[PDB]
């Protein structure tokens, strides 16, 4: 229905930007054993800094560094690119935005109910938005690559683009529907 | 010492974040063609790719099979073209990895069925998920029929 | 001396036999969940004559003309089809796998004695549709006099 | 030491005789199909199974590329059950066995031009053939039509 | 440090050159054989944008939805089909000879990193098709509010 | 495929073999032939619960299964332990010959109330059901097994009471379709 | 025309039986270097003997032993078979057994005009023929694997299959014809 | 695409700007970057016929390519002295001129006698063929090459006339069938 379907969408835009901004602010993106303010110890590492887990020095974190220049090594252009695209996080940070917008449309929506392109952008915005956190997602394994296991809020970050891909078809259908009932009114 | 194969093993040439990662394209890839194919009321529908459609086509595509559809569409001609790119790198790089991983020993004889049995378990859960949903459906439906008359 | 059914060699016997079993008993299903329903008619092409087929299609990577249109129908061809896509590049890996430790063993092309097998098989299957076809013929022409 | 690959050096994996035999059985395929798609005037036709047809599709098998018709009777449908097994394992062996000869050498690098030369010389020439056979059929129609008026 | 386009490792780059120019041709030579003659005015649905749609799917073993019907379009389709098996089978044989002599030499699993390349290709096709398919949303719907 | 009078008997008769068979393979200690130790390695014959001695020093002396043996078994994972666990109380097995039973009783009980065209879908249900339960329980067993061997008549018993139990169940589900064309059949008239 | 059909139809049987008596009857399938009349010399072997070539010795035939009992092993039946079959030639001989019906059939086609089930028959022969040829092809072949070259009688009989291929597929035209002009006909 | 006039003023220039590409790629001695002789190693620009030196100590020297060199060749089969001749003679890319010239002497023509529509037939057959030869001539070398080195621009500038060659060949062939298309409309009134 109509009203259920604006329910579903904002009930499901609002959870998937939720997870994306605890998924984005909290470091429990990666478990992996290392060291401390900067001896092994399992830490837990996020998008900016790594917090030191179970250890003497525990509860204190670390700010993560990607451009590790000890040796000053330079190597090819393309592992500098990655470096600088994983260390601001634009990606993940862009998902958010676009979901933000997105959100902002469907909001928008309710106010103007003859302009239906607030809804195909809202649409376009969540569809976007899933697929910057995809690109976020290979760019920071690929970082990581370049034992350990994945936290809650990594995968906050990837249940996050289910919800959005989900609301982005939810969007798309109301669109759908909205050009359909103007074409059937036209008709009688 | 040669360990017992696990159930889940066939998995093995290609890691989990590429499974993930697979599992993420292929619904990205599903919702942009739906995306693509049918937003434009100028397009209307001309084409038959809804969401269950793409899902259906974008899975035919991964597997190589197709089902009984393809994009008429500039767009979503491009998005079955890199999604097709994409399906040809990933299985020739598994089966590729496959290959390496059963002629090099690390610390040559026939699969046995204990390499495939994850694969035949998820293929009977498949089925009885399968068999499940259309009784269920079945359900539904006669019940419904009822409560009309 | 390379048996003339060696092309079955990377995989075992058990796998063989399972693969038949797994295909009787996912056309079986297929034609379960696309007929059964009273609701659905049909408005599909799916019998136990065509699920096989398209089981059979599907397992070789040849999709033939039709495809699953209802859910539970669409999710047994997507769990065949990721089980088809697994065994057959199982089978290209270990074939691989033999051909390469062969080689590094202290002429080189695949010979005919090596794939006798399948052209065994192939002209079989040829004679045995050629004989099923002169068959209906033979009882379709006998029905007509009968009729008449 | 590794001489230069020759032109059509990509038709190694598989001996000569596997090749002719490979072409010889397509020939037979094609027309065991045409011959059980289309004898019986109980059939008729309900099939689109011609000789041209059935060639068409049976070439369409063996690259895996399928075609826009499928066998509908029991015996079709049994020639090519049997001719897509075929092609399965011929494919395969095919491509583990250059995959065998290129990760050991006898008396590893990227593939070269030189590899492959061969194929894109027959793809080229079969580009000409093509042209040349609708040129040919073009001139042959513009007569045709002239002499009627 | 694996490259992002490190999948292209296989085949060189004068390979990939002349797959594209050998792709472009075809693509070409079937629009041209299928359309060109009046006498066939059309009866087939292969124009020059179905035509490298047609090569697209043949290249990546996707046969999509039409297939050549005449004589000079049926050569052509056969011979792309013969160098696509033949290119495709390189790819897969090379990259499997690749990845074993790695494994032989004195993490086993394919990472991310291997293949992250073919990941980027595919979100930046997403995103053109997307901007194609708005800009001619746009377009037609300027169009229409010019009409009215 | 033809009429319903020897469809219903047909069905029946099959119905009937394939859980004689199935029956047999679960209660029959002839599976796998293989050497081992039915108390020195010696060729023996092997079931799903006993393993009889064979052409041995002395021939038909049955010892249970070791499905836990003691004396430093090394353990294994979850899966591996579910795995042993569901082939020592071979569950599919057993859920197989059940719901071959409870469809035989389903299609004897579908002589009385005829109008309950449900009996025969539920029949047909619990035979394939049958059938995948005796796929999954054959792959268990040969996977628990596979860690020059042959198998007997009861394992190759089993084999065949799954495809007899798929093809009835494949022509049950026919009498099911031609039913509900009856009904509607009989309704445009 | 029809009758130009059957013409070209009973001309093609007549050629492709004729390479395949040849093919089964000369020795220039194969030549390699092998003994003579049980030192090394090139030799011409066909299906039953090796005649040796350019040699002290050349012009002699010795008949081809397809039993290597020389060390009594037998090993697998399968290779005992496949000698077996190859042998006898059985599948190249009952070729061209069948292609004899076939032009037999073709032949007595002219005497009965009404009974067009023959012209069919005709056709299942030149099938059944290619198929026995190309079994006979690759029994050959795999039996000879367990320097050489193939001569014109080998490429007789692949001569032959593809002409029978030919013909059988243009006999099975005007069975299609035939059945075609009489339902025209009974239409009216 | 759209009307008439446009595009057969851009199917002419696209027809000439290829064949200037394809001319000077043939005229001009910059196809490979290696390191050989021109006359030690050293870094030298390769063309068809002249190869000269760069960067060397005697800069603005060109050498003719030994396409068949003395001293021990070691000859080869058939197939590869076949190659070397084509690469020698570079027939591929002059086919490719010639016939690029040709389609566009045709293309030209077209203007005068306008009635003639198969002129415009011949034109695009002639592009499309003078595409393929582009493609043999390109592979040819390639392969002559391969038995760092990287292409020069005359090379690529041969590159861009095979794609523009077929785009005005597509182009040209368009043009046929809309000129049929008038035919057909004004036959039916």
């Amino acid at each position: 229905d109509r009203g259920v379907q604006m329910l579903l969408t904002t009930v499901g835009a609002f959870a998937a930007f939720s997870l994306m901004t605890i998924a984005v602010g909290t470091d429990y993106w990666l478990y992996s054993r290392g060291v401390c303010k900067t001896e092994e110890v399992m830490t837990h590492s996020g998008l900016w800094r790594t917090c030191c887990l179970e250890g003497n020095f525990k509860g204190l974190c670390k700010q993560i560094d990607h451009f590790p220049e000890d040796a000053d090594y330079e190597a090819d252009t393309a592992e500098y690119f990655l470096r600088a695209v994983r260390a601001s996080s634009i990606f993940p940070i862009l998902s958010v935005i676009l979901l933000f917008m997105g959100g902002l449309c469907i909001a928008a929506s309710e106010f103007y109910k003859t302009r239906h392109n607030i809804i195909l952008s809202a649409g376009i915005f969540f569809v976007s938005a899933g697929l910057s956190n995809i690109i976020g997602i290979i760019v920071y394994i690929s970082a990581n690559a370049g034992s350990y296991s994945y936290g809650w809020s990594f995968y906050f970050g990837a249940l996050s683009f289910i919800i959005a891909e989900m609301v982005g078809v939810l969007a798309v259908h109301m669109f759908i529907d909205r050009h359909k009932q103007l074409r059937a009114t036209a008709r009688a | 010492q040669k360990s017992k194969p696990g159930v889940f093993s066939f998995l093995d040439p290609l890691a989990y974040e590429i499974w993930m990662c697979i599992v993420f394209a292929y619904i990205g890839v599903s919702v942009v063609l739906f995306l693509v194919s049918r937003f434009s009321p100028y397009e209307w529908s001309t084409n038959e790719f809804g969401i269950f459609n793409s899902l259906w086509f974008s899975l035919g595509a991964f597997m190589q099979q197709g089902c009984d559809i393809s994009p008429r569409s500039l767009s979503g001609r491009i998005v079955g073209g890199v999604w097709w790119f994409f399906t040809l790198i990933i299985i020739s790089s598994y089966t590729a990895n496959l290959a390496a991983f059963l002629t090099v020993e690390r610390m040559t004889s026939a699969l046995s069925l204990s390499n495939v049995a994850g694969v035949f378990y998820i293929l009977v859960g498949g089925l009885g998920l399968a068999m499940l949903v259309a009784l269920i459906e079945f359900c539904y439906k006669s019940r419904a029929e009822a409560k009309r008359m």
